[PDB]
DNA sequence: AACTGGTAGAGATTTTTCTTAGC
DNA sequence: GCTAAGAAAAATCTCTACCA
DNA sequence: AACTGGTAGAGATTTTTCTTAGC
DNA sequence: GCTAAGAAAAATCTCTACCA
């Protein structure tokens, strides 16, 4: 399913870290909270929802994961929330930070280079991909799937006023099949056609 | 249908859209749409140009430039008093669709001239972009000025550089499709609002189910051929045809 | 007896020349839509 | 109603010199008041039968 | 003078258009380019109902758009289509199908458009 | 295609993205065109930091697709200036950064950041016009929600993923992921070529 | 023309309050312009 | 071997729309 | 309450002059 | 209140006529 | 001996230039 993502909380150093996952693909996006209330998961869970499209969430029947807020905003967002990869992509997440520990002050910091470490600078997998393009890859080939099937009715809502062999009045609205270079593949009366390209008026007509 | 009028009314609830995306996504004909879009507490320009005139190697230039597109027409004139920038105001006027104009406080820009081809071409004229176009075309003027023997001619061939060869933007245009592309909408706006009032000036008696009354006067939004679509109680409904009586109405 | 029909491509342009009260007008016309813009030269050369 | 827009279509045509399917499409007036204000012109009317 | 008809046309419009309007103005530039602006954006009728400006308008958009859409459609496409035409049963090669409807079938092959029934073409995935 | 690139430099003296584009040509090969004239990028992000109710907000748009992302600052330091740079690097690939001649975005954690992030910081009209529909869309839902960030995340998801307009038809989300899907095909394939 | 019957049609529904096929029957107007200025009276209702 | 008549308006004839008498 | 005669209003077809 | 376009030819499409194979 | 496919030959319809 490439519009998938499951939720884990976890803790480090004092804190507790959240981390949110693509399944299909393996994207980790991960927070540092302040608290384990509802209200900052909501908010995460909102980030999330706005900058990535989500339509179908699994997390845990944890404390935080069982709010009104929560359910708020997954009704705002018209997210299917179901209760129950993590567990391993939090161990990469955990070596990964104990990895480059050294060059980070805070936590934070080592948190997110830890993500990004994770996610444009481990190439692994069959071909050789990393995870952003993963993700990106199968984003693409589903929305190119849907928006073909609603283009092929865009294209064919045209008309076309065509003009046929010695007759000096041109034709009615017959419908756009394709356009190529020298012909105009039309339909008219359930018979379909070709007029060369110099015999053809293409309009939306508004009226 | 009710399904889909419910679903984009919910969607225009939450999110508040456009018509084109909810007559495209939930099929719904445009005219309730537009009717679910206008009936919105919180939900409630293509005709605008500007004049300059600027001065190269001893001639006179005057651009005129559509705003919302960036679209340049530019002129030599031989000298620089009235009655030359009211002729070119009126070829301006003569080739595209001119209502607002906007100008600085020149003195031929003041002239009677001037305001009897505004008043003939009833354009709003408003005395105060153009210097940013001014500084791109007089580099793309003195990038190709070898290639011309007077200056008119680079300043034409740097006008169709200019419009049909740089592209930019976000979908990576040029000017030429933007502008058509502007008006063609402003157009479909126009024919849509001349449709939706003659359609709105009916009346609808129906009848509901179960029952023998006649209901009070709905007013019609879109007449189908089996189903039609009235407005009633700050309400969206359908009602088949079988149940309905169509009537004018004279309620100005 | 027969006629022949025109090329109607939608970026085709036809264009002329004609007089009037002594004057010389040159008409060009977009075919697919009849789109007219026309102008008045000085003298019949091809530098106009 | 559309009784200025008979109103201000009887001076457009007497500035413009339209014909009756522009001034019916764009004021909104009924075709008959359209052709009435285009056969009451004498600057028109330049067409055999 | 037949073969450029459509511009002699347009000289007898103008000419017409400013003898009607020549005594609001001194000079005859003038009056041509108001006669211009008279034909172009004041009188309707014709192929949709519009002007001048508003079918000029039409026609590019609509140009532009439907090539944005079908490079869109085509970009993405599969199911080859080997057919069976001409005087002699042969076959012929790969081509790219275009339309499947309910009793013949477009292909382009060679970059030439074709209709074809369907009791001669095959679909190979 | 390469006669065809060169006489058509001479006669209009494009641009190598738009010739390499038209013309089906490698980058290189147009940038050698591009430079050998005497009279001569889909990763580019530009910054920008407002004021709204008190609040900062900074935004940063993706120019090539017309994406946001924006975040309330507490306060108009370096350090946070730098957290969210280095989050946005963290996120999506960033090759460019495009900013004004600031006090915040002209600092030493920022341009260690930048360091360590690999990228090209530039100082120098489609920013403001982004701005100014996010304050809208901001204006339009404000009562839907009780605090501002709320609020300013709700505009967020609306502008991207619900704003199906312009010629093509396409929201921001689906724009900027087709481009980089796109330019990685590209890039791929001229690789193996 | 009919014109300046429409005009004398809206004067003398202005003083007399007629009716749509009296006006349309006396000034020889149509009968949707008539119909439409018996429309516009706020007093009076085509019946 | 690769070229070509078209535009707009006036009436006549057919079709749609609106008001009202009869059962 | 419902149907249909009848008249007005809009849509469609055929035919001609003029531009060179 | 008593006036007005017509003639002949080139192809395209339909119809009639003639010869011959099959049962 | 009779019928019908098929091709040639004659009859009919539509469209254009030129005369002023
Ligand atoms: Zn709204
Ligand atoms: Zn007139
Ligand atoms: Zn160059
Ligand atoms: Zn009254």
């Amino acid at each position: 399913s490439p519009k998938t993502w499951q939720m884990d909380c976890t803790h480090l150093e004092g804190k507790v870290i959240i981390v949110a996952v693509h399944v299909a693909s393996g994207y980790i996006e991960a927070e540092v909270l302040p608290a384990e209330t509802g209200k900052e998961t909501a908010h995460f869970l909102l980030k999330l929802a706005a900058r990535w499209p989500v339509k179908h969430l699994h997390t845990d029947n944890g404390d935080n994961f069982t709010s009104s807020a929560v359910q708020a905003v997954c009704w705002w967002a018209q997210i299917e929330h179901t209760f129950g990869v993590v567990e391993s992509m939090n161990h990469q997440l955990k070596t990964i930070i104990t990895q480059i520990r050294d060059q980070a002050e805070k936590i934070e910091t080592a948190v997110q280079m830890a993500v990004l470490i994770h996610n444009f600078k481990r190439k692994g997998g069959i071909g050789g991909y990393s995870a952003g393009e993963r993700i990106i890859d199968i984003i693409a080939s589903d929305l190119q799937t849907t928006k073909l099937q609603n283009q092929i009715s865009k294209i064919q809502n045209f008309r076309v006023y065509f003009r046929e062999g010695r007759d000096q009045q041109w034709k009615g609205p017959a419908t756009l099949i394709w356009k190529g270079e020298g012909a105009v593949v039309i339909q008219d009366g359930q018979d379909l056609k070709v007029v060369p390209r110099r015999k053809c008026k293409i309009i939306k007509d508004y009226g | 249908f009710l399904d889909g009028i419910e679903k984009a009314q919910e969607e225009h609830e939450k999110y508040h859209n456009n018509w084109r995306a909810m007559a495209e996504d939930f099929q719904i004909p445009q005219v309730v749409a537009k009717e679910i879009v206008a009936q919105c507490p919180k939900c409630q320009s293509p005709k605008t140009w500007q004049m300059d005139c600027t001065h190269l190697e001893g001639k006179v230039i005057i651009v005129a430039v559509h705003v919302a597109s960036g679209y340049i027409e530019a002129e030599v004139l031989p000298a620089e008093t009235g009655k030359e920038t009211a002729h070119f105001l009126l070829k301006l006027a003569a080739r595209w669709p001119v209502k607002h104009l906007h100008t600085d406080n020149g003195d031929n820009f003041t002239s009677s001239a001037v305001q009897a081809v505004c008043w003939w071409a009833q354009i709003e004229h408003t005395f105060g972009v153009v210097e940013s176009m001014n500084h791109q075309l007089k580099t793309i003027i003195t990038q190709i000025r070898d290639q011309a023997e007077k200056i008119e001619t680079a300043v034409q061939m740097a006008v169709l550089i200019h419009n049909f060869k740089r592209k930019g933007g976000i979908g990576g245009y040029s000017a030429g499709e933007r502008i058509i592309d502007i008006i063609a909408s402003d157009l479909q706006t126009t024919k849509l609002q001349n449709q939706i009032s003659k359609i709105q000036n009916f009346r609808v008696y129906f009848r509901e189910g179960r029952d023998q009354q006649w209901k009070g006067p709905a007013t019609l939004i879109w007449k189908g051929e089996g189903a039609v679509v009235i407005q009633d109680g700050q309400d969206l409904k359908v009602v088949p045809r079988r149940k309905c009586k169509i009537i004018k109405d004279y309620g100005r | 007896a027969m006629h022949g029909q025109v090329d109607a491509s939608p970026k085709t342009w036809q264009m002329d020349c004609t007089h009037l009260e002594g004057k010389v007008i040159i008409v060009a016309v977009h075919v697919a839509s009849g789109y007219i813009e026309a102008e008045v030269l000085p003298a019949e050369t091809g530098k106009e | 109603g559309f009784l200025d827009g008979i109103e201000k279509a009887q001076e457009e045509h007497e500035k413009y010199h339209n014909n009756w399917r522009a001034m019916a499409e764009d004021f909104q007036i009924p075709q008959v008041v359209a052709k009435e204000i285009v056969a009451q012109c004498p600057k028109c009317q330049v067409k055999g039968e | 003078p037949q073969s450029q008809g459509v511009v002699e046309s347009m000289n007898h419009q103008l000419k017409t258009i400013i003898t009607q309007i020549r005594d609001q103005a001194e000079k005859i530039e003038t009056a041509v380019q108001m006669a211009v602006l008279i034909h172009n954006f004041k009188r309707k009728g014709g192929i949709g109902g519009y002007s001048a400006g508003e079918r000029i308008i039409d026609i590019i958009a609509s140009d532009l758009q439907t090539t944005k859409l079908q490079n869109q459609i085509s970009k993405i496409q599969n199911f080859r289509v080997y057919f069976r035409e001409g005087r002699d049963q042969q076959w012929k090669g790969p081509a790219t199908l275009i339309w499947k409807g309910e009793g013949a079938v477009v292909i382009q092959d060679g970059q030439d458009l074709k209709v074809v029934p369907r009791r001669k073409c095959k679909i190979i995935k």
